[PDB]
């Protein structure tokens, strides 16, 4: 058929009976640094398999009234097993994310999601002076959400979480410019997309650096008759490929 | 320069030790002398010109107020205000002005 | 001593030209380059992707995300209309912010056409068909489905797939067209028709939505770079 | 010659092959041609797309800056840290790229204004204007009756009134390979501190001042600074701001709609 | 060194740096084909999309 | 070379081949030469019809129109349509013809006047002026202090006294194939409004400014711009001119005799 | 550094003279031409048509 | 580049554009049988007009 | 009579630019070079120079 | 081309050849690289040291020295004997090399100052400045009305104001094969007087002053001097000079700790 | 008088002396060889130095 | 800008609603700000600027007078004129001023 995939990596698999073709990054597959662009002076490690497999994150529920969710990419993965360990001892390093959410729902719901990964998305904060903080940017492998209503303004540190702008003060329909897929319970099941190594430096730094996004905005919202099963959880499970870090020190 | 927060709210009881704190960090570009100033509007309090410090200005606040820090070149313009009164509501202005950079904070404090 | 005469146009600087100049710092030896994904080269790279387009403003419906849901429901009369809206994608109210406007609203000068991909974004049992036509101007806008047929159109059915890319042809006298709003330059109307209803089984809903993208075809082109009206400043920041 | 295709002549076809149902899920815009759903024409398309490149849309000058310092004063000169975070005609049209690549060619256009002088029978002769360019860490003056402007070898530029307007050029200068326009996350290890700050861009300052002195009376100067980006590579395209700018360091904005409204859906 | 423009058009280098040249301004190259269509299975147009 | 024909010798004939009468009704006109009906001798022509020629008929400059703006004022600014019908001495000379398709070469003679001051001592450095070229659509300033002149991508000339006269070249800006001098037929579809207009030659305005301040006493300026048409090809000649002009859009007149008339047929 | 000589002539700006000029837009493409019917090409293919002459002008 | 004018003259182009070019004064061709004879059939000057 | 144009950054004196210029004294003959040992050729053969580095400040 | 030397790979080895322990004794510097301490990846290195050259380090213009001479007085003209030694952020840049060896580029930044006249409608005609350079033996004047400005051979150099800084070049003047930035040893065979003091390096004077005469109010001028040193070759380099300069004819100096200091060995 | 830069470039002599000409800008050579290594035996890196 | 007549002559008769049409379209090259004005020579009647009306200034004439049209930025510039009067002879001047554009229509009206 044409409808059903099955993706592997390390010791875990993936496999998905109704879905979309697969979205990858901007034309380019994940692979290792080429030794014309390398730029530590040093021999890097490479895992291979310890890391390179689907780490689950945490569910969140699709209410009615929902607004939408962003995790912060290479921050959410931060306590999920060899990943956060070589992620602590190092200090360099490169990915490229193998990004696949999921929502099912049966054939008497509606509604649609835009699964679309933001490179680089620098937000802003409620207060025009100040800055967001770091408890309230992102949260270990948790979902942090929009809302409908303009935040406030006496807030000091805070995110200005009005959908319609993502954040980002841009207009919430043209983010369709960076890849992207669309989750339609009519006939879509499971978006997924393949996200290079997308810097301006060969490698960086993993702790100040979060240098992709994952949002997820409900255009057209959830709705159902009375009957149908009341509770759509959706779920997000992330899987670097082509890993490798540099410079070894203490833990920190 | 840069200030960790521009202006924020801060809330203490009535004889107790107030922390009004002011960090920066220096970009490149920052090479002159450092200047560290303290206002107040319910007037200078605190004075850093020359390495050297400055601070008899308010008549009101005598002794009342001290850096806390001893690397005051590292990005640290917090003062220790002691002994909290109901005349001290006001404003503050945190002005640090290293050439060629300039940044403030605004701390407007409450009791 | 070579002899030597000025012409006018000396001694000026003109913001647009290209010449050489002497270098502030001889000999600096640049960073060497690195394959960056996602090199865009031509700004018509940008105006071939697609971006949902607010077309249910409502005054009310702007300040949210309702701005792109089109309303559609289980009508009793057949022969309704679902929206309408000129089509000036550099002057209108809609076709504004979307990812063509901000690109149009550069330039002055356009051409080619212009492709219209819908979205049932439905339920998984009910179905219906649309009558999508765009009238090409002179007259006012059509006003019953038996007149929006004469111009082009296609008649959407809605079943496995989920889309219909109605694409406006390049039918115009000049070879460009105006990005403002003029009148010797129109551009036609667009709109969508009930072909028949929209029915469903019980227990589903009945108020169902319908986003639509825009982009452009092979065709395009732009002339007359100009600055954008849409960003103020006053004072420095 | 970066010509456009032209359209090839059709015919009413009636069979299985059908181009206009598609599938928008799979994030894959649609690549149909009038010339698949209607009766086309062949049309020679004789249209080029060379006016809407890169080199063609940022190639052009654009004010960044302008200061002004007086004649009869102490200190009286102006200083100013390269950056294009300020004015907004042209920080938006590098907003919509993330990683730029390109070299500069800056221009200055100095002009004077005679102050109300007060003694009789004032006369200046022409002025001279020095625009010192001082690199990031560099010793910078404190007056204009310094010996940091002369004995220095930073690049500077000499220039009088009645000329044309000085210009110089520079390469590309930054520690990475591509200037960000955009940076997301933190500049200190513990997160805390400025949020979207970043060492990559940094340029210096550029500190200009009289050269002539206090003959009678004083002179307002004013300067104004142009950019040019040449031999420029754009990557990873971002849509266009929005919500008007606040501040010259963040993004930070307040929400407005996403356009101007109607009356009706159907007008 | 000669070229065409949009007949011919000469054009010399003075200085001896690579930032100092002018604007190339032909550079007509195109690929949308990493935006339009960034899919891993080729989509041909006729057949469907399922 | 462009060279005329000589003419021929000729011997007195007697014979039917009639070359005088001919038929004026077919609105074909006459191609007779004096060899035909008288003798001639021999005579090689050496002149030549190369300064009777388009381009050396149309290329060469005409004052357009020019507009004053003082210094010590606010909004003391310039604005203008670019059109051509607005000067007698070159509308003519462009209604000759009816589509006509040239680039252009404009070019500004900007003088200054020093207006009454008040104060004692008045002494201005050199002047600095700025002529901004807004498309057709882009956003408009309002007043001389105002971040619309700086930050913007626009093709505009700063230019200062003393120097050679600015010149920029402009090509061939239209929607259709040819500017068109004449356009019978209104420009909405219901054919109400105003009858002669046409959006095929709109080519923007013109902003000009001081780019100084106000030092001490007012400055009233003047620029006067220039056409050069080049490049150019007509099409379908039309009849000139005869009654006055009256207005710039239409093409209004009042009834004036064919010629200035004599005292009798036969003097 | 080569060496010129600025002649008299210079900084001027005549009427009628011929020289090259910076662009204002570059890259511009201009609209292809149309084979319009009707094309002069020296306005002695106007002198070549006949006009009727007033000569019978009388004051009245 | 090289060409003649009312010996020789020398021209050479240097922006990289069309419309900066100088005048070109020099397309000498004429064809007045399009605007005097404008008729179907073709007329010969000796024999009668009918 | 060569018609020239002259382009904004004419008659500065820009602090680090290379330009040929007329000799003060023509036909100068200089005092042949001596081969003298120790000829240095790019600061980068002083780097490679090692040096003690003052480690024991304690402003003593 | 001047690349650097790029980095070949490794692996873990276990041998009797020990690239880390040296004898620092020997007055050899190590010569041992990372990939043999550790293990490397190999690491293409495009990096270049173009632009730390001495033609890239030295061939920069520096002031030197900047004299007044008021128009209004009598012998009005400034005198300079021609020395690197007076300006410090040049003469660091020259004690790192003990015999440099190159020929120089002058120029001259010229500028005016209006003084304080006191009659009425005071107006000056543009000024001209001569620069007249004294060899070492020759005449020198006495005052500005002197005849042995004009009546003279030497070189010198007229210009006047509104226009481009003068410019000469001069050769390698010297007696030695290189200009000796340190001299020890006496310039008496009896081993008395100036310590060190040498003439190998002497260029003679500078005399300037004014053109035009006392109009009717006096003007001040000041003239800046600017080398570059073009085909430089040093020799025997030199540590880098610590203690402050205290005079420009000999090296003394009071004594000053060798770096600021820290608060404890191992902070 | 043609050669590379930071393509091509031109470089012509005007005037008849040497302390004339241009800044060189491009003698790039280095031979630390004398201030690094200035023994008479030659030092091999892995053996020890006695 | 473009009046599609700029005078006319119109008759109405005492106690009739008078209609003084004032009809444009706009040119490419219009982006400013719009200005609509209204005079009488028998003096600003009525004034749109800024979107916002600005209309008691006559007051001989309060209420008798208000814009017809609800989209008055799209080329309608008529008013309603009610109970017309004998002191209501004069020449009106429709001044609407569209940055750079400008044109008017005078309306002589006779009664």
């Amino acid at each position: 058929s044409d409808r059903v995939r099955s993706i592997t990596l390390g010791n875990s698999t993936i496999t998905t009976q109704e879905c979309a073709n697969v979205v990858v990054g901007y034309g380019v597959w994940p692979e290792y640094l080429k030794d014309n662009e390398a730029t530590a002076e040093d021999q890097p490690t490479q895992p291979d398999v310890a890391t390179c497999r689907f780490y689950t994150l945490e569910s969140v529920q699709w209410m009615k009234n929902s607004a939408g969710w962003w995790w912060k990419l290479p921050d959410a993965l931060s306590q999920m097993g060899l990943f956060g360990q070589n992620m602590q001892y190092h200090y360099l390093g490169r990915t490229g994310y193998t990004i696949h959410v999921q929502c099912n729902a049966s054939k008497f719901h509606q509604g649609c999601l835009l699964v679309v990964c933001v490179p680089e998305a620098e937000m802003g904060c409620s207060n025009l002076n100040n800055t967001p903080e770091f408890s309230e940017l992102s949260g270990g492998d948790s979902a942090r959400m929009f809302t409908d209503t303009q935040v406030g303004e006496s807030n000091a540190k805070k995110v200005q979480t009005a959908v319609w702008n993502a954040g980002m003060g841009v207009g919430v329909g043209n983010l369709t410019i960076f890849p992207h897929q669309w989750i339609n319970l009519r006939t879509n099941n499971s978006a997924t997309l393949v996200m290079p190594y997308i810097n301006s430096v060969p490698m960086d730094n993993m702790f100040r650096h979060n240098n992709l996004t994952l949002m997820i905005i409900p255009f057209v919202p959830l709705n159902y008759s009375e009957g149908s099963s009341p509770y759509v959880p959706i779920t997000v499970t992330i899987a670097p490929m082509c890993a490798e870090y540099n410079g070894l020190r203490l833990a920190s | 320069l840069s200030i960790t927060t521009p202006e924020e709210m801060i809330e203490k009881a009535k004889g107790e030790t107030a922390y009004l704190p002011c960090k920066f960090t220096l970009s490149p570009e920052d090479q002159g002398p450092l200047d560290i100033e303290w206002l107040i509007s319910p007037q200078v309090i605190i004075l850093y010109s020359g390495d050297k410090i400055y601070d008899d200005y308010y008549p009101d606040l005598k002794g009342r107020v001290h850096f806390t820090s001893n690397d005051l070149k590292s990005g640290d313009a917090s003062i220790n205000v002691t002994n909290l009164q109901l005349s001290d509501i006001g404003t503050y202005q945190c002005k640090v002005k290293k050439a060629p950079g300039v940044a403030n904070k605004k701390i407007h404090l409450v009791v | 001593g070579l002899p030597v005469m000025t012409t006018p146009g000396s001694t000026q600087f003109l913001t647009s030209d290209d010449f050489q100049s002497p270098s502030a710092m001889p000999q600096f030896d640049v960073t060497p380059e690195m394959q960056i994904p996602g090199r865009v080269n031509n700004l018509m790279e940008i105006a071939e992707v697609d971006s949902v387009v607010p077309v249910n403003n409502t005054e009310d419906n702007v300040s949210s995300l309702k701005a792109y849901q089109i309303p559609v429901q289980s009508n009793s009369d057949n022969g309704k209309q679902v929206f309408g809206f000129p089509l000036q994608p550099g002057a209108n109210n809609v076709l504004n912010r979307t990812l063509l406007g901000e690109i149009l609203n550069y330039y002055t000068h356009w051409s080619g056409s212009i492709k219209l991909t819908f979205m049932f974004c439905g339920s998984a049992m009910a179905t219906g068909k649309f009558l999508l036509a765009y009238s090409p101007p002179g007259a006012g806008v059509p006003k019953n489905r038996k007149d929006a047929m004469l111009g082009t159109h296609v008649i959407w059915d809605v079943g496995l797939q989920s889309s219909c890319v109605l694409c406006v042809p390049w039918i115009s006298q000049t070879h460009y067209r105006y990005v403002v709003e003029d009148e010797y330059t129109a551009a036609g109307y667009v709109t969508c028709w009930y072909q028949t209803n929209i029915v469903v089984p019980a227990d589903v809903q009945s108020s169902c939505d319908i986003l639509c993208f825009v982009s452009a075809c092979n065709d395009f082109s732009v002339r007359m770079l100009k600055d954008t009206p849409f960003i103020r400043q006053d004072t420095f920041y | 010659v970066a010509r456009v295709a032209d359209t090839i002549s059709s015919r009413p076809t009636n069979s299985e092959s059908i181009p206009a149902l598609t599938a928008a899920e799979t994030g894959h815009t649609s690549q149909v041609v009038p010339s698949d759903t209607m009766q086309t024409r062949h049309v020679k398309n004789y249209h080029s797309r060379s006016e809407s490149s890169i080199e063609n849309f940022l190639c052009r000058s654009a004010c960044v800056y302008y200061a002004t310092y007086t004649n009869n004063s102490k200190k009286g000169f102006a200083e100013w840290v390269i950056n294009t975070r300020q004015v907004a005609q042209l920080r938006r049209k590098l907003e919509l790229f993330t990683y730029l690549r390109f070299d500069l060619e800056l221009t200055f256009v100095i002009t004077s204004a005679q102050q109300p002088s007060t003694a009789s029978s004032v006369d200046a002769p022409v002025q001279t204007h020095q625009i010192m360019y001082v690199p990031p860490g560099g010793p910078v003056p404190t007056k204009v009756k310094d010996y940091a402007w002369q004995t220095s070898t930073n690049p500077s530029v000499f220039w009088t009134e009645g000329n044309a307007p000085p210009r110089m050029s520079i390469p590309f200068i930054s520690i990475g390979n591509a200037y960000s326009c955009f940076y997301d996350g933190w500049t200190q290890f513990s997160r805390n501190g400025v949020y979207g700050i970043n060492t990559l861009n940094n340029m210096g300052t550029l500190y200009m001042r009289h050269v002539n002195e206090a003959g009678q009376g004083p002179i307002k100067s004013t300067v104004r600074i142009y950019f040019k980006p040449k031999h420029v590579k754009a990557w990873v395209p971002r849509p266009p701001r929005l919500c008007q700018y606040e501040k010259q360091k963040n993004v930070n904005f307040s929400p407005i709609g996403v356009t101007t409204s109607r009356t009706d859906i159907i007008t | 060194q000669v070229s065409t423009q949009k007949i011919h058009y000469t054009n010399i280098n003075y200085y001896k740096d690579a930032a100092s040249n002018s604007a190339n301004r032909q550079d007509f190259t195109q690929d949308p084909g990493k935006f339009t269509e960034p899919v891993k299975d080729i989509m041909v147009k006729t057949m469907p999309a399922l």
